[PDB]
RNA sequence: AGUAGUAACAAGAG
RNA sequence: UAUACCUCUGCUUCUGCUAUU
RNA sequence: GAAUGCUAUAAUAG
C-alpha cells in the first residue's frame, strides 16, 4: 500500500505555492532539464579537491533515515558524524572514520540476489579462474588497430531493442507501445525477471547491469590474432609490441568464432606452403601442430561442418570428408554443380558510384538454406537464373530470397543500392563489399523487389510462385518459384590441387581467399619456427635478425660456394610476403649485384643483409640475358612494406655514423660485423647489377637516367645515378 | 578565382624556406654564459643533494611526528640543546633573531613533552609567518578618487647565468646509497609468465632507483608534502611545528627515521587552489654555505656543532628560509612518486625492444650481461670536453632524476622550453636522420624558446646541456660528410 | 669528476622513440591568477588588427563598432591575414564537392533530421553556459531553465512542444520582442512563531520579482559571450582568454557543428571526429598510401604544420557562405537555421572579465575596477603595458563594459567547420599545372601536409603556394613553429611518427593518480587506466606493476586506509586496526578497508568487491553491502524522503554499489553570500522530482517523455494505482476512498 | 617577508 | 554603535568548445 | 567469412 503515501505526499507538496506552479507549468519533457538543476559547478581538479577534502573533519554527507540514526555521534572518542545537515542529502555529515565504523559494527543487511544481480562480473572473475597460461614469447608483434568488443554479452541487441527490453523486465507499466523485440526476447525477459525477483538492490543498478550485458561495448583497440571478446577482456596479458604470451579463456567459446579462426589458421597455412617444393608436406606437417585455442586444427575440421576452400584443401590434406557446404553471413549454400572465377571488377551502384568487387564467372547450383526455409539456386556471371524454395516461415522465406539475389550479384541488385551505403570504414578500412549489400538489403527489401521486376507465375505440378508480400500470387519475383518438395572420394595433389576420381578438379591452393584478417580464438602452431605464418614485418624482422645472426657463416660460405647459401628455409618464409609476380624479377635482380660485389672487390655488408633473403626466388632475367633493375622492392601487406636498394625504407636502413641497422624500428648494432675499406667504399656500385661507378656527377651526361633508360643501354655506357638526395654518382655499365 | 588572387597577390607574401644546415643551429640562451647575470640561485622547496638526516633507528613499527622528531633530536641532543646562534650566511631581506628564535621554538615545542605541535603566534612567528601582510579591500568609488592608487607593474623572472650547483645535484642525486626509501606496497601473487617476467623485470629496476639518492629525496618531497596538506586543511589557523621525517633501511635491513629538520606552516586559509601558505624550512646540512654563495641568497645558515662523517668531524649548519605552497603544488608534491614510471617505462622499452631481437627476456643481460651479450651502455656525459659511456642502470636513474627535477623545478618557464625546443630537437634529429629538414622562420622558432629561459635553473641547466649535446652531435655529423663522395 | 647530460640519451636512443622524457607531466601545470581582463582585451585588440584594413562600420543593431576584413585588399608581407576572399573559399569548397559527390547534401539531411528528432534537453550537457538574466556563467541546466521560465513571461511556450527547432524559433523571435522581462529574486523578512523570549523569529524569504531590459540590452546579451584565462594550459610559459556562450546561441550552433562532423567524418583527411586508436589507424593508412604513392625518383616531403591566431583570423561572415554553400539542396528553413550562428557571431559581443585591480604600496590598499569603470581612472593609473591595451580597446568598447568583436570565431567555437575549410585547402592539391602535388590531414588548426614532387626545390614551390592559398581563407600557417622534412617522420596533436606512430607514455601519466571521485571508483578507474595504458600507450608489466603499487600507496594515503596489520597512526587507522583485529577473513577485505591489495597485472579488470567476495566474512560483506545503507541513499516506509539528488549517471569504470561509494558534502561557501536563496529553488525541483519519481520508476533509467503537465502524468498514474490497488486488494476501502477523495482535491 | 610571475595570495564574510 | 576573545566559510573569486565515448 | 557506432565527474589533445 505504497500509493496512499505518495498521495498524501502530494498533498503536502502541492501546499508550496511555488511547487505547485513547477508541477502544473514544467512538462514531462522538460522534467529532464529541472532534474539536473542544482547551484554546485563542476569541479574541475577533483584529484586536488578529494586530496584535501579528505583532511577536512566532516567530508562525507548520509541519506537522512533511521539507518544513518544507527551511526553513533563519537566512537572511542573519534567524531564520527556532525548534527549539521549537508546542503545536498539534507542529513548529517560525516567523516570517512564512519564508513569504517559502519563496515566494522554496523548493521548486517540482506545481501540475498547479490550474485545474480551482479553475474556479468562474477563471470568476467570466472573466466580468468578457470583459465590456464601458456608460455610468454620474445619477439616482434605488428598490433593492428581495428574496433572489437571490450565485455561479452548475455544476447546482443541495439541499444534501442536492449533499453526496450531492460523495461519489459524492470519497469513493465512504463514500457509505451509493445515492439516485435518484446516477443523476440520473451525466454531472456522471463529468465532474467525469475532470476532478479528476489533482491533488494535499487532497480536503476539492475538497469545497468542488464544494460551492461545487452548493450554492446565495442571501441578500436591495437590487437593481434584475438577478436573474440573473452581475449579482448585481457589484452593488455595477451602481447606488446615485442613480447607475446599465450591465456587459454575459461566457460564457453562459440561455434561460430571456432569456425571463423580455423579458416585463417588454414589460409595461413596454405599461403606459406605455396611457396616450398611439395606445399602438401609442410601444409601437413604446419596443420598436424596448428592449435586453436586448445583444439587442434584437424580436431576442429573434423567436429565443424562448414569452412571455405582453405579448410577443405587442409582437410583433404589432413585426410577428411571435405565439406563444399559453404556461408554468406545468414546465408549457408553447397555446390551440386559448378566452378567459380572470381575477378575483381568496377561496379556501378544505384546512388552513382563505383566500387571495385571480386565478381564469380561460370554457371553453379548450390543448395541454399535460411532458418527452416531451404532452396535450390542457379546463377551466371552477375545474373541470378533459377530459385526453387520451401514455404516454410514468411520472414525465413521472404530473407533467403534476399540473401539469394544479392550472393548472385545480378546488375540488377547493384541498381537497387539507392541512399548512404558505406564500404569504406570511418578510420579508412575496407569493408566486405557483397557481406555489406548483404547487410545493407536485409533491412530496406521493397527497393530490391521492385528494382528487380516480376513475372507470371510457374503453371506447374507443386510449383506455385510468391509475390513481394511472400504468399502464393500470380506475379512472382523474375526468376523464383515455391515448391513442395525440398559424397564422392577426392584426393588432394602435392602442389595443392584437390582432383576427382575422374581427374577434373573441385578446388586448388590458387582459389583461397588472400585477405588475411585478425583470428577470433588465438591461433597457436606447435612446431619450432612459428614466425613462419606471422605478418609481413614479423617475417622481414624475424629474416634479417636470422641472417645478422649468422652473417659470420653465411657471408664466408658465400665467398667459397656461389649458391649453396641461397636455399636457407628462412628465406623461404621470406619469400611468401614477395608479390609472386615480382619475386623472381627481385632474386634475379638481387643475386646479380651480390655476385657483382664478391667478384668485382667492392662489398657492402649492409646491402649483402639487404638483398641476401630476395635471392631464393628461381632467377627471372629479361628477354636480352640481363636481370632486371630496381629502385624498390615492395612486399605483400601496407604502401610501407618495401625495401628501398639505393636508400633506407620503413622495413630496413643502415645508419654508418653509429653503425646501426635499423628492422621495422628494431635498432641492431653492426660494430665488429663491418670491413675497414667499406667505410669509403661508395654503395652506387652494389645498386644496379651489371653497374659500377667511374666518376662523379657529369653535367655533360645530362639529367639522372630512369631504371628503364638504365636498363635500355649498351656495356660501356657511362650514366648519372641519385643514391638518396644530395649524392649524385657516375654509374657507368 | 584562386589562381586569379595568387597571380595578383604580392611577391613578399611567401614562407620564405630555407634547407637546415647544422651551422645554422647555434646554441640557445646565450645570456646562460654572460657572467655579469646573477649565478641562478637553489629556488626548490626543500634541500636536496645538500640535505642531512639525522638517523633515529626505530623498532620497526610506526610513532606520531612529534614522537620521532623528540626521540630523533633527543639521541643527537648536542644539536638540539645548541641555544647560541653562530650566524654564518643571512637572506637580505631576513631577521637573524627572530628566525633563530622560531627555530628553538620548534626545536622547544617538538621536545617538550605535551601532544600538541601548535606554536604560539609570537611577533617572530608573525614575521616569519607574514601576519596579515594582505592588502585591505576597499570600494572602487574610494579606490577611484585615490590618485596614489596605480595597477602595479607585473614583477618579471630576472635573467640568470648557468650554476655549477645544478649539476652538481643532477650528478649526486644521480648516484648509489646504501639507503632504500621507497614504501612500495604488497601486490597479488604471480601466476601469468608475463607477471613472472615483470616481478623478475621489477627487482632490477625498482632497485636501482630505490638504491639511489633522488629517490630518498622524492619520497621526503612526497611524506612532507602529504603531512603540510594534512596540517593545511585541519590546522588552518594555527602555526604548527612539522618535522621534515622520511623512513630509511639500510642494506642490513634496519628501520631509521629520517628528521632532515623542522617547518613550520603559517595560517592556511586556503580558499583558491593558488592561494599560498607560507611555510619556513629549517633544514640540517654538512655543506658550507660560504662555499657557493650564489647559490644560497634566499636561505640563511646558522653554524649548530658537529658530527662524525666517517673518520671527518663534518661541522653542521642549519638553512633557515621563509618558503611558500600552495594546495596545488602540495597535491602534485604527494604524486611525485609517479617519477618511477616516466623513467622505468622509458627503459623497460628498450629491455623489451631488445628482447625482441635476440628473442629472450634480455633483463638481465642489459644490467650485466649474459654469457651471449655483453652489458647495455649509455653515452652519459663529459669529461674535460670528451664523452663518457656509463651502465644501463646509471642511464635509467639519471632520467628518474630528469623527472624528479621536471616536479622540483615545474613551472610555466619550464613548460614553455620544453615544449618550444622539443620542436629543434626533433629539426636535430631530422639531420641526424639525413632527411634533408627545411625551416621557414629559425629565429622566431628560436625565440620562442629563448624567452622561456629566465631564472628556472633546471631551464637554464637544460640549455646548457643541450648547446653542450648539440656540439657533441654536430661533430659526430662530419663522420657522413664524406659518405658515398667518390 | 664526470659531469652527466641527460640529452646524451639522444646519442643512443632517437628523439621520437624517448620523446617521452621531453613531456615533464611529473611537474605542477601553469594555473591563472586574479583576472583574464588582460588576456581577452589581448584576443579582442589583436581579431582587429589582422581585419583593420577591412571594411568598418556601426551597427544599426547593436550600436557596436563592428569591422569586415572579407574580400578585402590581399596582404602585403606575411603578418597574420584575416582579408580570406569568398571567390576562394568558394571554389575550394566546389573541388571538395567534386572529390566528395553528394557528400554535402548527404550529411545536411543527416544534420536536419537530427534536429528534428533533438529535444530541449540537449542543451543541459555543456558545463558553465553564460545567463543572461544574471549576466553570469551558470550551469548548462540551470541556463536554459532560467531561460525558459523568463521566455514564458514574454509569451514565448515553444520550449513546452519539447522539440529543439521550436525553443530555437523563440529565440530569434526574442530579439523582436520591444522589452524583455525576467524573474530575479529579492529577500523579504517574516515574523515566523518560535519558543523563543520575545516570543518569534525574523528570516528571510526569497520572492521573484520581474525585471525588464530594452530590446537592445536583451540582443547584446544574447550576443554576449563571457570570457576566462584557461587554465592548466600544458607546454606555455603566458596564459590565453577562453570564452563561454549564451544559451540563446548554443541551440544554433550545435547543428552547425553537427552538420561539419556529418562532412569531416566522410574525409580522407579530416583528424576529427575520429580520435586515439581510430585515429592513429586512418593517419597511419593515409601516411602508406601518400607515401607509396611518389613518384620513382621524386621525393615525398612531410610539413609539420601549425596555423597561427587560428581563432583571431578566421571569419563568421566565411562560416555562413559555407552553410550557405554546404545547404544548397536543403529546403529553404534549414538552409536559414545553419545560417543563425555565423549571424549570431558576426556581431557578437565579448565580455571583459572580472577587471583591474588598482593598489597603494605605502597605504596597503587594493580595490578592484569593474570593466564599466575601466575609463573612470586617468591611463596614466593604469600600467604601460595595460594602457596601450585600454588605448587600443577604446574604439571596440562599449558603456555597459564588454567589446564589440565582429571578426574572429573565438576559442574552439566552429572547429569541426574550421576542420572541413582547413582540408578545403588541402582539396586543392596543385596551383599552374606545376610538377608538385600536396595531400596532408588537418585537425582544427593542426595540419601535416605531405608533398610528392620531382625534388625538394619543387617541393617549396608548392608548400610557399599552400600557404598562399590558405591565406586566402584567412589561414595563416606558423612559419615560426611550422617546419618540413623528408616523409618518413613527423608531429601531429602530439602524435610523433617514425616510420610509425612511437608510443609517448609520459602525456598520460597525469591520469595514473587518484580521480576524486571516491574510493569504490578511484581503485576502478585506478586499474582500468594501468589497464588501458599497458595496451595503447605501450606500458611494460614491470612498470605496470609498479604502477599498481604507486597507486595503492596514493590511495591508501589520501583515503587515509593504510594496511590494518601495519601501525600508522591515523583517526580512520584506530577503527581499520578494529577490524583488523575483528575480522578472520583479512584477505577478503577491501583496501578501503585497511585490506590487503591482492591487484596483479591479470585481474586489474574485475572490481575489487567482485575479486575478494568469495573470502568476504558474511557480517562484514552484510555491512559493506547493506542495502539500505546510508552513504549511498538508495529508495524508501514513505516518511518524507526528498534530498537534492543528482540524476545517477552511467560511468565507463566497473565498480559495486557498495558503503565506500559515498558523496562528499557539498561547499557551503553559498551559506554566506545572497546566493542561498537558490538551495531552496533547488530543492523544490528536487521535492517535484523525488516525488515524479517515485510514481514513475523509469523516469531514473529513461528520459521520460511527454509535453503534458507533470501534475497530469502523476495523478492519472497515482488514480490508476490506487483503483487496481483497491480491485487487486492491496488497499481498503477506508484507504481508496482517502486517495480518491484526495486526489479528487487535484 | 615570502610564494610567485605579465596578477594574484600573504584569510574572507555577518 | 553594539553583540564579537562571537558566528559562518576553504573550488562557487565568472573554468569554455571539439574529439578520444 | 564482413560487420554491428557511439556518445562520464577523470586524463590527454587542439
Ligand atoms: N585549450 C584550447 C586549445 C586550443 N583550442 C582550439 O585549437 C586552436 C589551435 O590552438 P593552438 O594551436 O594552441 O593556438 P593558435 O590558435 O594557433 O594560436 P597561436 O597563434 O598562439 O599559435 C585554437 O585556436 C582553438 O580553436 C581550444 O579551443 N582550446
Ligand atoms: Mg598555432
Amino acid at each position: 500500500g505504497m500509493t496512499l503515501a505518495k498521495i498524501e505526499l502530494l498533498k503536502q507538496l502541492l501546499r508550496d505555492n511555488e511547487a505547485k506552479t513547477v508541477l502544473k507549468q514544467t512538462t514531462v519533457d522538460q522534467y529532464n532539464i529541472i532534474r539536473k538543476f542544482n547551484t554546485s559547478r563542476i569541479e574541475k581538479n577533483p584529484s586536488l579537491r578529494m586530496k584535501w577534502a579528505m583532511c577536512s573533519n566532516f567530508p562525507l554527507a548520509l541519506t537522512k533515515g533511521d539507518m544513518a540514526n544507527r551511526i553513533p555521534l563519537e566512537y572511542k572518542g573519534i567524531q564520527l558524524k556532525t548534527n549539521a545537515e549537508d546542503i545536498g542529502t539534507k542529513g548529517q555529515m560525516c567523516s570517512i572514520a564512519a564508513v569504517t565504523w559502519w563496515n566494522t559494527y554496523g548493521p548486517i543487511g540482506d545481501t540475498e540476489g547479490f550474485e545474480r544481480v551482479y553475474e556479468s562480473f562474477f563471470l568476467r572473475k570466472m573466466r580468468l579462474d578457470n583459465a590456464t597460461w601458456g608460455r610468454i614469447t620474445f619477439g616482434p608483434v605488428e598490433r593492428v588497430r581495428k574496433r572489437v568488443l571490450l565485455n561479452p554479452l548475455t544476447k546482443e541487441m541495439p541499444p534501442d531493442e536492449a533499453s526496450n527490453v531492460i523495461m519489459e523486465i524492470l519497469f513493465p507499466k512504463e514500457a509505451g507501445i509493445p515492439r516485435e523485440s518484446t516477443w523476440i526476447h520473451r525466454e531472456l525477459i522471463k529468465e532474467k525477471r525469475e532470476k532478479l525477483k528476489g533482491t533488494m538492490i535499487t532497480p536503476i543498478v539492475l538497469a545497468y547491469m542488464l544494460e551492461r550485458e545487452l548493450v554492446a561495448r565495442r571501441r578500436f583497440l591495437p590487437v593481434a590474432g584475438a577478436t573474440s571478446a573473452e581475449f579482448i577482456e585481457m589484452l593488455h596479458c595477451l602481447q606488446g609490441e615485442n613480447w607475446r604470451q599465450i591465456y587459454h579463456p575459461g566457460g564457453n567459446k562459440l561455434t561460430e568464432s571456432r569456425s571463423q579462426s580455423m579458416i585463417v589458421a588454414c589460409r595461413k597455412i596454405i599461403r606459406r606452403s605455396i611457396v616450398a617444393s611439395n606445399p602438401l608436406e609442410l601444409a601437413v606437417e604446419i596443420a598436424n601442430k596448428t592449435v586453436i585455442d586448445t583444439e587442434p586444427l584437424k580436431s576442429c575440421l573434423a567436429a565443424i561442418d562448414g569452412g571455405d576452400v582453405a579448410c577443405d584443401i587442409i582437410r583433404a590434406a589432413l585426410g577428411l570428408k571435405i565439406r563444399q557446404r559453404q556461408r554468406f553471413g545468414r546465408l549457408e549454400l553447397k555446390r551440386i554443380s559448378g566452378r567459380g572465377f572470381k575477378n575483381d571488377e568496377e561496379i556501378l551502384i544505384g546512388n552513382g558510384t563505383i566500387q571495385k568487387i571480386g565478381i564469380w564467372d561460370g554457371e553453379e547450383e548450390f543448395h541454399v538454406r535460411c532458418g527452416e526455409c531451404r532452396g535450390i539456386l542457379k546463377k551466371s556471371k552477375m545474373k541470378l537464373e533459377k530459385l526453387l524454395i520451401n514455404s516454410a516461415k514468411k520472414e525465413d522465406m521472404r530473407d533467403l530470397i534476399i540473401l539469394c539475389m544479392v550472393f548472385s550479384q545480378d546488375t540488377r541488385m547493384f541498381q537497387g543500392v539507392r541512399g548512404e551505403i558505406n564500404f569504406l570504414n570511418r578510420a579508412g578500412q575496407l569493408l566486405s563489399p557483397m557481406y555489406q549489400l548483404q547487410r545493407y538489403f536485409l533491412n530496406r527489401s521493397n527497393d530490391l523487389f521492385d528494382q528487380w521486376g516480376y513475372e507470371e507465375s510457374p503453371k506447374a505440378s507443386e510449383l506455385h510462385g510468391i509475390n513481394e508480400s511472400m504468399n502464393a500470387s500470380d506475379y512472382t519475383l523474375k526468376g523464383v518459384v515455391v515448391t513442395r518438395n525440398v559424397t564422392e572420394k577426392v584426393s588432394i595433389t602435392k602442389n595443392l590441387s584437390l582432383i576427382k576420381r575422374t581427374g577434373e578438379v573441385i578446388m586448388g591452393a590458387n582459389d583461397v581467399s588472400e585477405l588475411e584478417s585478425q583470428a577470433q580464438l588465438m591461433i597457436t602452431y606447435d612446431t619450432p619456427k612459428m614466425w613462419e605464418m606471422g605478418t609481413t614485418k614479423e617475417l622481414v624482422q624475424n629474416t634479417y635478425q636470422w641472417v645478422l645472426k649468422n652473417l659470420v657463416t653465411l657471408k664466408a660460405q658465400f665467398l667459397l660456394g656461389k649458391e649453396d647459401m641461397f636455399q636457407w628455409d628462412a628465406f623461404e618464409a621470406f619469400e611468401s610476403i614477395i608479390p609472386q609476380k615480382m619475386a623472381g624479377q627481385y632474386s634475379g635482380f638481387a643475386r646479380a649485384v651480390l655476385k657483382q660485389m664478391r667478384d668485382q672487390e667492392v662489398m657492402k655488408t649492409d646491402q649483402f643483409i639487404k638483398l641476401l633473403p630476395f635471392c631464393f626466388s628461381p632467377p627471372k632475367l629479361r628477354s636480352n640475358g640481363e636481370p632486371y633493375q630496381f629502385l624498390k622492392l615492395v612486399l605483400k601487406g601496407g604502401g610501407e612494406n618495401f625495401i628501398e636498394v639505393r636508400k633506407g625504407s620503413p622495413l630496413f636502413s643502415y645508419n654508418p655514423q653509429t653503425e646501426v641497422l635499423t628492422i621495422c624500428g628494431r635498432m641492431m648494432s653492426l660494430k665488429g660485423k663491418i670491413e675497414d675499406e667499406e667505410r669509403n667504399r661508395s654503395m652506387g656500385n652494389a645498386v644496379l647489377a651489371g653497374f659500377l661507378v667511374s666518376g662523379k656527377y657529369d653535367p655533360d651526361l645530362g639529367d639522372f637516367k630512369t631504371i628503364e633508360e638504365l636498363e635500355k643501354l649498351k656495356p660501356g655506357e657511362k650514366a648519372n645515378i641519385l643514391l638518396y638526395q644530395g649524392k649524385p654518382v657516375k654509374v657507368v655499365k | 578565382a584562386i589562381e586569379r588572387n595568387l597571380a595578383r597577390m604580392s611577391p613578399l607574401v611567401s614562407v620564405t624556406p630555407k634547407k637546415l644546415t647544422w651551422e645554422d643551429l647555434r646554441p640557445i640562451g646565450p645570456h646562460i654564459y654572460n657572467h655579469e647575470l646573477p649565478e641562478v640561485p637553489y629556488n626548490a622547496f626543500l634541500l636536496m643533494s645538500d640535505e642531512l638526516g639525522l638517523a633515529n633507528m626505530t623498532e620497526g613499527k610506526s610513532k606520531k611526528p612529534k614522537t620521532l622528531a623528540k626521540e630523533c633530536l633527543e639521541k643527537y641532543s648536542t644539536l638540539r640543546d645548541q641555544t647560541d646562534p653562530i650566524l654564518i650566511m643571512k637572506s637580505e631581506k631576513a631577521n637573524e633573531n627572530f628566525l633563530w628564535k622560531l627555530w628553538r621554538d620548534c626545536v622547544n615545542t617538538i621536545s617538550n613533552e605535551e601532544m600538541s605541535n601548535e606554536l604560539q603566534k609570537t611577533n617572530y612567528a608573525k614575521w616569519a609567518t607574514g601576519d596579515g601582510l594582505t592588502y585591505q579591500k576597499i570600494m572602487k568609488e574610494v579606490a577611484i578618487d585615490d590618485e596614489t592608487m596605480c595597477q602595479e607593474e607585473p614583477k618579471i623572472p630576472n635573467k640568470c647565468r648557468v650554476a655549477a650547483w645544478v649539476q652538481t645535484e643532477m650528478n649526486l642525486l644521480s648516484t648509489l646509497t646504501s639507503k632504500r626509501a621507497l614504501d612500495l606496497p604488497e601486490i597479488g601473487p604471480d601466476v601469468a609468465p608475463v607477471e613472472h617476467v615483470g616481478s623478475e623485470r621489477r627487482k632490477y629496476f625498482v632497485n636501482e632507483i630505490n638504491y639511489c639518492k633522488a629517490s630518498t629525496v622524492m619520497m621526503k618531497y612526497v611524506l612532507f608534502h602529504t603531512s603540510l596538506l594534512n596540517e593545511s586543511n585541519a590546522s588552518m589557523g594555527k602555526y604548527k611545528v612539522i618535522p621534515i621525517t622520511n623512513r630509511v633501511v639500510n642494506e642490513k635491513g634496519e628501520s631509521f627515521d629520517m628528521l632532515y629538520g623542522l617547518a613550520v606552516k603559517g595560517q592556511s586559509h586556503l580558499r583558491g587552489d593558488t592561494d599560498v601558505v607560507t611555510v619556513v624550512t629549517f633544514e640540517f646540512s654538512s655543506t658550507d654555505p660560504r662555499v657557493d654563495s650564489g647559490k644560497w641568497p634566499k636561505y640563511t645558515v646558522f653554524r649548530i656543532g658537529s658530527l662524525f662523517v666517517s673518520g671527518r668531524e663534518k661541522s653542521v649548519y642549519l638553512y633557515c628560509r621563509v618558503n611558500g605552497t600552495n594546495k596545488i603544488q602540495m597535491k602534485w608534491g604527494m604524486e611525485a612518486r609517479r617519477c618511477l614510471l616516466q623513467s622505468m617505462q622509458q627503459m623497460e622499452a628498450i629491455v623489451e625492444q631488445e628482447s625482441s631481437i635476440q628473442g629472450y627476456d634480455m633483463t638481465k643481460a642489459c644490467f650485466k650481461g649474459d654469457r651471449v651479450n655483453s652489458p647495455k651502455t649509455f653515452s652519459i656525459g663529459t669529461q674535460e670536453g670528451k664523452l663518457v659511456k656509463g651502465s644501463f642502470g646509471k642511464a635509467l636513474r639519471v632520467i628518474f632524476t630528469k623527472c624528479l627535477m621536471h616536479y622540483v623545478f615545474g613551472n610555466a618557464q619550464l613548460e614553455g622550453f620544453s615544449a618550444e625546443s622539443r620542436r629543434l630537437l626533433l629539426l636535430i634529429q631530422a639531420l641526424k636522420d639525413r632527411k634533408g629538414p627545411w625551416v621557414f622562420d629559425l629565429e622566431g622558432m628560436y625565440s620562442g624558446i629563448e624567452e622561456c629561459i629566465s631564472n628556472n635553473p633546471w631551464v637554464i641547466q637544460s640549455a646548457y646541456w643541450f648547446n653542450e649535446w648539440l656540439g657533441f652531435e654536430k661533430e659526430g655529423s662530419k663522420v657522413l660528410e664524406s659518405v658515398d663522395e667518390i | 669528476g664526470m659531469n652527466i647530460n641527460p640529452y646524451f640519451l639522444f646519442i643512443d636512443v632517437p628523439i621520437q622513440a624517448a620523446i617521452s622524457t621531453t613531456f615533464p607531466y611529473t611537474g605542477v601545470p601553469p594555473y591563472s591568477h586574479g583576472t583574464g581582463t588582460g588576456y581577452t582585451i589581448d584576443t579582442v585588440i589583436r581579431t582587429h588588427e589582422y581585419s583593420n584594413k577591412g571594411k568598418q562600420y556601426i551597427s544599426d543593431v547593436t550600436g557596436c563598432t563592428m569591422v569586415d576584413p572579407t574580400n578585402g585588399p590581399l596582404p602585403e608581407d606575411n603578418e597574420p591575414s584575416a582579408y580570406a576572399q569568398l571567390d576562394c573559399v568558394l571554389e575550394a569548397l566546389d573541388r571538395m564537392d567534386e572529390e566528395h559527390p553528394g557528400l554535402f547534401q548527404a550529411a545536411s539531411q543527416n544534420a536536419m533530421e537530427t534536429l528534428m528528432v533533438t529535444t530541449v534537453d540537449k542543451l543541459t550537457q555543456g558545463r558553465q553556459t553564460f545567463d543572461w538574466t544574471v549576466c553570469r556563467n551558470q550551469p548548462a541546466a540551470t541556463a536554459l531553465n532560467t531561460t525558459i521560465t523568463s521566455f514564458r513571461l514574454n509569451d514565448l511556450n515553444g520550449a513546452d512542444k519539447g522539440g529543439l527547432i521550436p525553443f530555437c524559433q523563440d529565440i530569434i523571435d526574442s530579439l523582436d520582442r520591444p522589452e524583455m522581462t525576467f524573474f530575479s529574486v529579492k529577500n523579504i523578512k517574516k515574523k515566523l512563531p518560535a519558543k523563543n523570549r520575545k516570543g518569534f523569529l525574523i528570516k528571510r524569504i526569497p520572492m521573484k520579482v520581474k525585471d525588464k531590459i530594452t530590446k537592445v540590452e536583451y540582443i547584446k546579451r544574447a550576443l554576449s559571450l563571457n570570457t576566462m584565462t584557461k587554465d592548466a594550459e600544458r607546454g606555455k610559459l603566458k596564459r590565453r582568454a577562453i570564452a563561454t556562450a549564451g544559451i540563446q546561441i548554443r541551440g544554433f550552433v550545435l547543428v552547425v557543428e553537427n552538420l561539419a562532423k556529418n562532412i569531416c567524418e566522410n574525409l580522407e583527411q579530416s583528424g576529427l571526429p575520429v580520435g586515439g586508436n581510430e585515429k592513429k589507424a586512418k593517419l597511419s593508412n593515409a601516411v602508406a598510401k601518400m607515401l607509396s604513392n611518389c613518384p620513382p625518383g621524386g621525393i615525398s616531403m612531410t610539413v609539420t604544420g601549425d596555423n597561427t591566431k587560428w581563432n583571431e583570423c578566421l571569419n563568421p561572415r566565411i562560416f555562413l557562405a559555407m552553410t550557405e554553400r554546404i545547404t544548397r539542396d536543403s529546403p529553404i528553413w534549414f538552409r536559414d537555421f545553419c545560417s543563425i550562428a555565423p549571424v549570431l557571431f558576426s556581431n557578437k559581443i565579448a565580455r571583459l572579465g572580472k577587471g583591474f585591480m588598482i593598489t597603494s604600496k605605502t597605504k596597503r590598499l587594493k580595490a578592484q575596477i569593474p570593466c564599466p569603470d575601466l575609463f573612470s581612472i586617468p591611463l596614466e593609473r593604469y600600467n604601460e603595458e595595460t594602457r596601450a591595451k585600454l588605448k587600443k580597446l577604446k574604439p571596440f568598447f562599449n558603456e555597459e563594459g564588454t567589446a564589440s568583436l565582429s571578426p574572429g570565431m573565438m576559442m574552439g567555437m566552429f572547429n569541426m567547420l574550421s576542420t572541413v575549410l582547413g582540408v578545403a585547402a588541402l582539396g586543392i592539391k596543385n596551383i599552374g599545372n606545376k610538377e608538385y602535388l600536396w595531400d596532408g590531414l588537418q585537425s582544427s588548426d593542426d595540419f601535416a601536409l605531405f608533398v610528392n614532387a620531382k625534388d625538394e626545390e619543387t617541393c617549396m614551390e608548392g608548400i610557399n603556394d599552400f600557404y598562399r592559398t590558405c591565406k586566402l581563407l584567412g589561414i595563416n600557417m606558423s612559419k615560426k613553429k611550422s617546419y618540413c622534412n623528408e616523409t618518413g617522420m613527423f608531429e601531429f596533436t602530439s602524435m610523433f611518427y617514425r616510420d610509425g606512430f612511437v608510443s609517448n607514455f609520459a602525456m598520460e601519466l597525469p591520469s595514473f593518480g587518484v580521480a576524486g571521485v571516491n574510493e569504490s571508483a578511484d581503485m576502478a578507474i585506478g586499474m582500468t587506466i594501468i589497464k588501458n595504458n599497458m595496451i595503447n600507450n605501450g606500458m611494460g608489466p614491470a612498470t605496470a606493476q609498479t604502477a599498481i603499487q604507486l597507486f595503492i600507496a596514493d590511495y591508501r594515503y589520501t583515503y587515509k586506509c593504510h594496511r590494518g596489520d601495519s601501525k600508522v597512526e591515523g583517526k580512520r587507522m584506530k577503527i581499520i586496526k578494529e577490524l583488523w583485529e575483528n575480522t578472520k577473513g583479512r584477505d577478503g577485505l577491501l583496501v578501503a578497508d585497511g585490506g590487503p591489495n591482492i591487484y596483479n597485472l591479470r585481474n586489474l579488470h574485475i572490481p575489487e568487491i567482485v575479486l575478494k567476495y568469495n573470502l568476504m566474512d558474511p557480517e562484514y560483506k552484510g555491512r559493506l553491502l547493506h542495502p539500505q545503507n546510508p552513504f549511498v541513499g538508495h529508495l524508501s516506509k514513505e516518511a518524507d524522503i526528498t534530498p537534492a539528488h543528482g540524476p545517477v549517471k552511467k560511468m565507463d569504470y566497473d565498480a559495486v554499489s557498495g558503503t565506500h561509494s559515498w558523496r562528499t558534502k557539498r561547499n557551503r561557501s553559498i551559506l554566506n553570500t545572497d546566493q542561498r536563496n537558490m538551495i531552496l529553488e533547488e530543492q523544490c525541483y528536487a521535492k517535484c522530482c523525488n516525488l515524479f519519481e517515485a510514481c514513475f520508476n523509469s523516469a531514473s533509467y529513461r528520459k521520460p517523455v511527454g509535453q503534458h503537465s507533470m501534475l497530469e502524468a502523476m495523478a492519472h498514474r497515482l488514480r490508476m494505482d490506487a483503483r487496481l490497488d483497491y480491485e487487486s486488494g492491496r488497499m481498503s476501502k477506508d484507504d481508496f476512498e482517502k486517495a480518491m477523495a484526495h486526489l479528487g482535491e487535484i
